[PDB]
């Protein structure tokens, strides 16, 4: 089917440059256009740029005019956005987006977004610690501590365990590094038979940790 | 008329 | 370009209530308005297009109306799964502009939290730091107080909280409070306890453990 995959996010120093790409699958970019839409943390959606399938009809929002450059690969089904002179206000999740309307109905698709962090800090992979179930139902979890920048994705048993999972929003510590915990409630009947592993992914630092949680 | 419609 | 003005900014209502959200365009957009729903941590989803038509899969309780400059999104029967932020959008031309968004919260009955305490892991103690986590699970309303006691000494400046968004089915919250100390300062005291007060609890519930048992 249709999928849009953004890549290129991570930390970038203020005043420096960063290149985003969006790979489009399940359709040919031979009609209509492609959009970039960004969302600052806790803020609203903001359309940023558009490009047509043939490179024409390029428009930018006033907030990024003269700094962002949208373009498409003439050889592949991929669109790019070069982002120069980045400032703190540019920190946002950046979504690749495609929308049009036919007699068949609406065609509206979004990537999962990539987080650009405009910061003077360095990238740091996290450490993963188990929240062991101790002395009805029992709760266990994983503490993902001291990482920068966001985000960190956490799953349990490679996504086979979802019910009762609470992965809390990250918290900015005194050190300036992020930390979060993901917890899950299970019946204490299963602590002796079922294995519980949290899968932690920090893409900006190429960190993939599988941590088994034991009583 | 609309560039996103038909 | 065309400016979109959305209201209200935030609203809370009960299950089954009618929710009304309005958008204004700075100039005529005919009926080229769409309404998007975005839930916590996920990408936006198209709900309404051409002011009034529903995207595939959208429940019938979502409706839209309006033309030219004034448009309205209506949820005829607010459900816990509708807790999200909603955005209007015009698509008259090649670009887009969104409204500021309306966060929709839901009201429900009081639910007391289940409190769990987690001692610091031994691998973190080998790393040189110590974190004590206290978990408040599936409660309403959001307002709660978590007090950290170390040998019955109240703490301040060394704990941080995080709260999930309302659950998509029962609309409760869950909260985590993390007491972060140095390994040297942790191996000092004996008893670590988190005291929790909440409207659903008759008296403050305390979860405690002794260091190294």
């Amino acid at each position: 089917q249709v999928k849009l995959v953004e890549s290129g996010g991570g930390v970038v120093q203020p005043g420096r440059s960063l290149r985003l790409s969006c790979e489009a699958s399940g359709f040919i970019f031979s009609t209509y256009g492609m959009h970039w839409v960004r969302q600052a943390p806790g803020k609203g959606l903001e359309w940023v740029a558009v490009i047509w399938f043939d490179g024409s009809n390029i428009y930018y929002a006033d907030s990024v005019k003269g700094r962002f450059t949208i373009s498409r690969d003439n050889s592949k089904n991929t669109v790019f956005m070069q982002m120069d002179s980045l400032r703190a206000e540019d920190t946002a999740v950046y979504y690749c987006h495609r929308n049009f309307y036919d007699g068949s109905g609406p065609f509206d698709y979004w990537g999962q977004g990539t987080l650009v962090t405009v910061s003077s800090a360095s990238t740091k992979g996290p450490s993963v610690f188990p929240l062991a179930p101790s002395s009805g139902t029992a709760a266990l979890g994983c503490l993902v501590k001291d990482y920068f920048p966001e985000p960190v994705t956490v799953s349990w048993n490679s996504g086979a365990l979802t019910s009762g999972v609470h992965t809390f929003p990250a918290v900015l510590q005194s050190s300036g590094l992020y930390s979060l915990s993901s917890v899950v409630t299970v019946p204490s009947s299963s602590l002796g038979t079922q294995t519980y592993i949290c899968n932690v992914n920090h893409k900006p630092s190429n960190t993939k940790v599988d941590k088994k949680v034991e009583p | 008329a609309n560039p996103n419609v038909d | 370009d065309i400016q979109m003005t959305q209201s209200p900014s935030t609203l809370s209502a009960s299950v089954g209530d009618r929710v009304t959200i309005t958008c204004r365009a700075s100039q005529s957009i005919s009926r080229w308005v769409a309404w998007y729903q975005q839930k916590a941590g996920k990408a936006p989803k198209l709900l309404i297009y051409k002011a009034s038509s529903l995207e595939s899969g959208v429940p019938s309780r979502f409706s839209g109306s309006g033309s030219e400059t004034d448009f309205t999104l209506t949820i005829s029967s607010l459900q816990p799964d509708d807790v999200a932020t909603y955005y209007c959008q015009q698509y008259t031309s090649y670009g887009r502009t969104f409204g500021q968004g309306t966060k929709v919260e839901i009201k429900r009955t009081v639910a007391a939290p289940s409190v769990f305490i987690f001692p610091p892991s031994d691998e973190q103690l080998k790393s040189g730091t110590a974190s004590v986590v206290c978990l408040l699970n599936n409660f309403y309303p959001r307002e709660a107080k978590v007090q950290w006691k170390v040998d019955n000494a109240l703490q301040s400046g060394n704990s941080q909280e995080s709260v999930t968004e309302q659950d998509s089915k029962d609309s409760t919250y869950s909260l985590s409070s993390t007491l972060t100390l140095s390994k040297a300062d942790y191996e000092k005291h004996k008893v670590y306890a988190c005291e929790v007060t909440h409207q659903g609890l008759s008296s403050p519930v305390t979860k405690s453990f002794n260091r190294g048992e």
